[PDB]
RNA sequence: GGGGACGGGUGAAACAGGAUGAUCCCGCCGAGACCGCCGGCCGCGCAGGCGCCUGCCAAGACCGCCUCUGUCAAUCAAGGGCGAAGGCCGGGGGCUAGAAGGCGAUCAGACACCACCGUAUUCCCGGCCGUAAACGGUGCCGCCCCGCGGCCGGCGCGCGCGUCCCGCCGGCCGCCCAGGGAAACCGGGAGGCUCCGGGCUCUGGGGGGAGUAUGGCCGCAAGGCUGAAACUUGAAGGCAUU
RNA sequence: AAAAUGGAGA
C-alpha cells in the first residue's frame, strides 16, 4: 500500500501539473470537502457535502448549513458560544 | 451641611495633571497641569510644577464651592513605574497650606491582574 | 446556482390566509432542516432569529443587516461574512454597526438581522485551480470571464492600447472625475503599491 | 465521577436496557427505575418520553451528553439514545434528588 | 572560576522560572536573579504629614500604607546602588546593612 | 510674598558636590512655627535671622 | 559575539557554494 | 452650604450649571452624601437623566460616621435609579476594599485563598461576591512559615463556597447590605472555616452586581425609607 | 457625558497627538492575550518544563504493610518517543511588545544605541524542524562516609498534648571534618585511588584548517545529522599571585 | 550626551 510515498495521495489525480503550493493546499482543503464528520442530531459520522455549503447526515437524514469546506467552520464554532454567553447573561 | 469632591489628581513622568472633579467624577469642577505653569520640557512634571499649578487654581474650586475635597493620587501605574511621581506629593502640600481641606486619600494605580507585554525590548532600555 | 452562498427556504404561518408563506433567507451557518427560527421583536438572539439589531446586545456576530429599516435584507450576505453591532446606541435609536470590510456605518435600531455567520466560508481559500474551474464558476454568474489585459488590446479599443512593446503608455492612476471612456487605470488611488502590509 | 462511576456498576450488575423503544416497552407497564437520555436525543423522544414519564412517575434525567457518549460509558461502541436502569445493581444515587 | 555557588540563582530542583521586567532596565530577568526587595511606603511624603494630619476632616484617619514590591535587573540594581559587589568574606553574608527597620520607601 | 524672616536653628552640613551650598535646618521667625531644611549658599550660624525666603520652596536632609 | 557572527558567515560561504555547484553543472 | 451654582456666578463654562442632593439608603445612618453637580436643562440635556444613572463612590466612614477600624477599608460604591424631589436617590451597586488594606493582608509565608462566588439574589440582581482570607503561623509551630498542607486548602477552598452559600443564596440586596455592613456574615465565616484550620482576614474583597433587574422601583422605596418593615 | 489648551517623548530634544475639544476625569462596551502581590536554598515532573476560577479523566512519585511474584536485574549500539525559543507549512486570530521597513534625535557615521510608528511574529489548531550557556559546563545504576542546621513528603516516639519533641526519613539544601584536586574549589562528592582494577553506555588526544571539503541520510526550505585531508606553526589553553 | 587611532622590533 502507499502507492504514492509523498503526502499528496488525494491530490496525486492532478500528476506533475498545478504547482507545488496549490496541489499541497488542495491537499488539505480536498480531503476535509470528503470528510465525514458528525451530524449533531444523528451523533455518527456519515455526513458528506452535497454541495458547497450544504453537508447532509445519511443516517440522520437531515441537511445542516456547515461551511463550504467543513461542518463547522471555525469562525462560526466560536460565535456559537458568543451568541451563548450574551444570551445566558441576557436571562 | 457640608460638601466635597475628589481631586482624582495624576502624576506624570512626563507631566502632572490635577483634575479636581465631582462625586461619580463626570463632572469636573476644575482642571490643571504642570505644563501650563512652566516654559521648560524637563520641569513640566517637576516638582515645582504641581506647586504653582495648585492654588491658582484653588480659587476655582473654592469659588465653585468645593472647599473639600478628596485627593485619589494616581502615579503612571499599568505596565510601568508603579511608585508615584516626582511631582506628585508637591501638589498636596501646596493645596493643602490653602484652605482646602482633605477627608481621605486613596491611591488609584491601575495595577494590573497579571499584566501586558512590559513595553521595550528583552534587554530593556540600553541608554 | 449563481450564488455559492446557502439559500434557505422558510415557511410562517401568513397572518391572514389559512395557507403559510414561503420566505428565502440567506442560510446562517447553523441552521438545520426542521430548526424552528422563533421571529420577531421579541424573538430570542438564538442563532437563526431576525430581530430589531437594537434589541440585539453589543458585540454579536450578525449577517443579513438592513441599511434602514424595513429594507429586507441588504449589508452582509456574502458566504463567511458576518457584521457586528459596536454598541446599541440609544442617543439617537442608532446602533452602530462595523461592516464586514471594516467601516464603521450606523443603522436605525428599527433595522433588522439575522444572529450568525452567512454559511459557505473558506470559500476563496481553495484555489480554483484549472482554469475550467473558471469557466464552470463564472458559467453561473456574469460573461465577465475569460479577461484580455490592456496592453495586449491593439489600440483601437483599449485606452492603455498597446506601443511597439506592449507598454501600458502612461500612469494607471486615472482621475475619479474623468469622462467615463477614460476610466480604464486604477481609479482614483489614494497610494499605490505594496507597503506595510495593509495595517497601519 | 459518581455518575460515570454508576454507568458502570449498573453495566456489570444492573439490568440495563439500551435504545429508545425497549425503555418504551419498560416504562408502559411499570417496570421502569430511571431512564438516562442523551442531548442529542430527537426533540419528539424528550416531549413523549415526558409524557410516559410523568404517568409511570419514572424519574428521568438527562445525560452529560453526545449519545456516542451515553453508548461509550455503557461500554458499547454503538450509540445509546435512551438507557432504561431496571433492577439498578448498587444504588441510584445520580437520579437528581 | 564559578563565581558563585548559587549562580545568582535560589533554583533547586528545578529547570526553567517565570520572567519579570526591572522597573528601571525593562530587561526581562528570571524571577531566580531579580533583587525583589519589598518595601513599605507611606502614599504622602513624610515632610507635609502633619499639615494632611491637620487637615483630619473625619475622624480618626490614619496615612494610606502602600505595600509594592520593586525588582531591579542586575545591572540596574549596581548602577542604582541598591546593592555593592563585596569580597570573597563579604559574599555569604546573608543580610541587608545599615540596621534601618523604619518604615518608609527612603530610610529616613 | 515678602520675604520671610527666619531662625537658623542649626546648620546641617555642606553639599552640592563642590561643597559650596550648605543646607540648614531651619524655622519660622514669623509664622505658626512652620520649619523646614532650606537651601543656603555663603556663611550661616545658628539664631541667625534668614529674611531671604518664599517659604513654598523646600529642601531635604538626604546627603 | 564573534562566534555567531562567524558561523551564520560561514553558512553564507556554504550556500554560496550550493548555487555555484548546480547552476555551473 | 448650600447649592453653590444658585448663588455664586461660577466660571464661564460653569456659570450654567446645578447642585443637587444626594441621599444614601437607610442602611448608611448619615443618609446625606453630600450634592453632586449637573447642568440646568437647557432641552439639550434632561436635567433629572444625567442624575439618574451616575454611580458615587462614598467610603463607609464618610457613608455613616463609626469606628475608622471598619470604615476606611470597606468602600460602598452607590449608584441612583431614580431621582425624585430634585434630589439623587442612590441604590446599591458595589463595593470594594481599599488597595491599602488589600496590600496589608499579602504577607510572605502564607498562601492566600481567593475564591469567586455567585450569588442569585431573590430580587434579580445578580451578585458575584468574591472572598479572600490568608494563612497565619501556628502559635508554637517549630517552623517560621505556615504554609498549610494540600488537604487542607483543598477543604478550605470548598469550606468558604459553603457558609457564603447558606449565608447569601436567599438574601435580597435589603437585607445584602445590612449583612456586609455589619461584617457579621465576614465574621461567620471566619468562625466555620477557623475551626477547619487558622485562617485570618476572612474578608469578602469586592460585591458587584453582574445583572440588575429593570424596574428597581420598588427597591428604591425599600432602601431609602422602609426600614420601619423589615428588622 | 463633562470640561478647556496643551499633549507625547527624553539624557536633553524632536518625529507623529490636539479648540472636528487632545491629554485629563468618570461611566458604558468590544475583542485579544495575561494570570498580579502571594510566589519560596517551596513543591512537582522523563527531561524541555510547571502558577485564573470551577469541575472532569488518566496517572506519577512517596511513605507505611506478617500482601503476593520469585530474579522478572543494570547499562544499553541498531531502533524509536519526546524536546524551550526562533524558524517553516496551511488555516484561524490579532491586545501589547515587535526581527524587517519607515521616521525623528543623536554623533566627523549612526547603518546603531535612544524616542515614535510599524509588518512578519507572538496566541490557537493541524503538521515539519529537532537545535540552545538544552549548564549542575558534572551520563547512569551501586557501595562506604563527619559532623552541625534548615525546607518538603509520609510514618512512627514519648510527652500535659502543644504542627510539642524525637527518630524512620524519600527528596531540597546550606556551610563544611578528614580525603581529594594544577588550582578554583568539591565534600547527599569532584572523596574512599600512582597503596592507580563494583558494573555499563558515551567522549577526548597541541592550536589552527573545520564543522570546512566529499559522499550518504533528513527537512518543504532554513538548516540538521554524519565527517576527512592538503597545508600551516609554537604555542593555544586551564586555575590562580602582584 | 559624545568620547576614534597608537606603526616593527627590547
Amino acid at each position: 500500500m502507499a502507492k504514492r510515498t509523498k503526502k499528496v495521495g488525494l491530490t496525486g489525480k492532478y500528476g506533475t501539473r498545478y504547482g507545488r503550493a496549490a496541489r499541497k493546499q488542495l491537499l488539505k482543503i480536498e480531503t476535509s470537502q470528503k470528510a465525514k464528520y458528525t451530524c449533531p442530531f444523528c451523533a455518527k459520522d456519515k455526513v458528506r457535502r452535497t454541495a458547497c455549503g450544504i453537508w447532509t447526515c445519511r443516517s440522520c437524514s437531515k441537511t445542516m448549513a456547515g461551511g463550504a469546506y467543513s461542518l463547522h467552520t471555525e469562525p462560526a464554532n466560536a460565535a456559537r458560544a458568543t451568541i451563548r454567553r450574551l444570551r445566558l447573561a441576557r436571562e | 451641611s457640608e460638601a466635597f469632591a475628589v481631586c482624582h489628581i495624576y502624576a506624570g513622568k512626563n507631566d502632572t495633571f490635577i483634575h479636581v472633579t465631582d462625586l461619580s467624577g463626570r463632572e469636573t469642577i476644575g482642571r490643571v497641569s504642570g505644563g501650563m505653569k512652566v516654559k521648560r520640557h524637563c520641569d513640566e512634571p517637576s516638582a515645582y510644577a504641581a506647586m504653582q499649578a495648585t492654588q491658582d487654581l484653588i480659587e476655582i474650586i473654592t469659588d465653585r464651592g468645593i472647599t473639600a475635597v478628596h485627593i485619589k493620587i494616581r502615579a503612571d501605574g499599568g505596565t510601568g513605574k508603579r511608585v508615584y511621581g516626582g511631582g506628585s506629593a508637591a501638589g498636596i502640600r501646596a493645596l493643602v497650606r490653602g484652605g482646602i481641606k482633605i477627608g481621605r486619600i486613596e491611591d488609584s494605580t491601575p495595577i494590573p491582574t497579571d499584566r501586558t507585554r512590559h513595553k521595550g525590548g528583552r534587554r530593556g532600555r540600553r541608554l | 446556482r449563481g450564488r455559492g452562498a446557502p439559500l434557505a427556504r422558510v415557511q410562517f404561518p401568513n397572518m391572514r390566509g389559512e395557507g403559510r408563506v414561503n420566505e428565502l433567507f440567506i442560510a446562517p451557518e447553523g441552521m438545520y432542516t426542521g430548526q424552528e427560527v422563533f421571529s420577531g421583536n421579541k424573538a430570542t438572539l438564538h442563532i437563526g432569529n431576525i430581530l430589531p439589531v437594537g434589541n440585539i446586545p453589543e458585540g454579536t456576530y450578525v449577517c443579513n443587516v438592513e441599511e434602514k429599516p424595513m429594507d429586507r435584507g441588504c449589508l452582509a450576505r456574502a458566504s463567511g461574512t458576518y457584521c457586528l453591532v459596536v454598541a446599541h446606541n440609544m442617543e439617537t435609536n442608532k446602533t452602530r454597526i462595523r461592516l464586514p470590510s471594516g467601516q464603521k456605518k450606523l443603522i436605525s435600531s428599527k433595522a433588522r438581522a439575522m444572529i450568525g455567520l452567512v454559511a459557505g466560508g473558506g470559500r476563496t481559500d481553495k484555489p480554483l485551480l484549472k482554469a475550467g474551474n473558471a469557466y464552470h464558476k463564472y458559467k453561473a454568474k456574469r460573461n465577465c470571464w475569460p479577461v484580455v489585459r490592456g496592453v495586449a488590446m491593439n489600440p483601437v479599443d483599449h485606452p492603455h492600447g498597446g506601443g511597439n512593446h506592449q507598454h501600458i503608455g502612461v500612469s494607471s492612476c486615472v482621475p475619479r472625475n474623468a469622462v467615463p471612456g477614460q476610466k480604464v487605470g486604477l481609479i482614483a488611488a489614494r497610494r499605490t503599491g505594496c507597503s506595510g502590509g495593509k495595517r497601519r | 465521577d459518581s455518575i460515570s462511576l454508576t454507568l458502570t456498576l449498573v453495566v456489570k450488575s444492573g439490568k440495563y436496557t439500551l435504545g429508545t423503544d425497549q425503555a418504551i416497552r419498560n416504562i408502559r407497564d411499570g417496570k421502569a427505575q430511571l431512564v438516562f437520555m442523551a442531548n442529542n436525543c430527537p426533540p419528539l423522544v424528550k416531549s413523549q418520553v415526558d409524557y410516559l414519564c410523568h404517568l409511570s412517575k419514572t424519574p428521568v434525567r438527562v445525560f452529560a451528553g453526545s449519545s456516542r457518549e451515553l453508548g461509550i460509558a455503557v461500554g458499547r461502541q454503538f450509540n445509546v439514545s435512551i438507557m432504561t436502569i431496571l433492577e439498578a445493581g448498587d444504588a441510584d444515587l445520580t437520579s437528581i434528588l | 572560576p564559578v563565581k558563585r555557588r548559587n549562580n545568582g540563582r535560589s533554583k533547586y530542583n528545578c529547570g526553567h522560572t517565570n520572567i519579570v521586567r526591572c522597573q528601571n532596565c525593562h530587561r526581562c530577568v528570571p524571577k531566580d536573579k531579580v533583587i525583589k526587595r519589598f518595601t513599605i511606603r507611606n502614599i504622602v511624603d513624610n515632610t507635609i504629614a502633619d499639615d494632611v494630619l491637620n487637615a483630619c476632616v473625619i475622624q480618626g484617619f490614619a496615612i494610606p500604607k502602600l505595600y509594592n514590591k520593586v525588582q531591579y535587573c542586575v545591572s540596574c540594581s549596581i548602577h542604582n546602588h541598591i546593592v555593592r559587589v563585596r569580597s570573597r568574606e563579604d559574599r555569604k553574608i546573608r543580610t541587608p546593612p545599615k540596621r534601618f527597620p523604619r518604615n518608609s520607601s527612603q530610610k529616613k | 510674598p515678602e520675604p520671610i524672616n527666619a531662625r537658623v536653628i542649626e546648620v546641617l552640613g555642606r553639599t552640592s558636590s563642590r561643597g559650596g551650598i550648605t543646607q540648614v535646618k531651619v524655622e519660622f521667625m514669623t509664622g505658626e512655627k512652620r520649619q523646614i531644611i532650606r537651601n543656603v549658599i555663603g556663611p550661616v550660624r545658628k539664631d541667625d535671622i534668614l529674611v531671604l525666603m518664599e517659604s513654598e520652596r523646600e529642601a531635604r536632609r538626604l546627603r | 559575539m564573534r562566534a555567531k557572527w562567524a558561523k551564520k558567515r560561514m553558512r553564507k560561504l556554504k550556500r554560496k557554494r550550493r548555487h555555484m555547484k548546480a547552476r555551473s553543472k | 452650604g448650600k447649592k453653590k451654582i444658585t448663588q455664586r456666578k461660577n466660571p464661564d463654562p460653569y456659570l450654567k450649571k446645578e447642585w443637587y442632593p444626594v441621599i444614601a439608603p437607610a442602611h448608611f445612618k448619615s443618609r446625606h452624601i453630600g450634592q453632586t453637580p449637573v447642568t440646568k436643562t437647557a432641552g439639550l440635556r434632561v436635567a433629572t437623566d444625567v442624575i439618574n444613572h451616575r454611580v458615587y463612590e462614598v467610603n463607609l466612614g464618610d457613608l455613616n460616621p463609626g469606628a475608622e477600624d471598619l470604615n476606611g477599608n470597606t468602600k460602598f460604591y452607590l449608584q441612583t435609579q431614580l431621582v425624585s424631589d430634585g434630589k439623587c436617590l442612590t441604590n446599591f451597586h458595589g463595593m470594594d476594599i481599599t488597595r491599602h488594606k488589600y496590600g496589608s493582608l499579602f504577607r510572605k509565608g502564607c498562601d492566600c485563598i481567593d475564591v469567586f462566588m455567585d450569588i442569585p439574589t431573590t430580587d434579580g440582581y445578580l451578585l458575584r461576591v468574591f472572598v479572600i482570607a490568608f494563612t497565619d503561623r501556628f502559635r508554637f509551630q517549630r517552623r517560621k512559615n505556615c504554609h498549610v498542607k494540600g488537604r487542607v486548602i483543598r477543604m478550605m477552598r470548598a469550606g468558604i463556597y459553603e457558609t457564603l452559600h447558606n449565608e447569601l443564596g436567599k438574601v435580597s440586596i435589603p437585607v445584602l447590605v445590612t449583612k456586609l455592613s455589619n461584617f457579621e456574615v465576614n465574621a461567620k465565616l471566619t468562625e466555620a472555616l477557623q475551626k477547619i484550620t487558622m485562617c485570618r482576614d476572612v474578608m469578602i474583597r469586592r460585591v458587584k452586581v453582574v445583572k440588575r433587574p429593570r424596574n428597581t422601583m420598588e427597591l428604591l422605596s425599600t432602601m431609602h425609607d422602609s426600614n420601619q418593615v423589615r428588622n
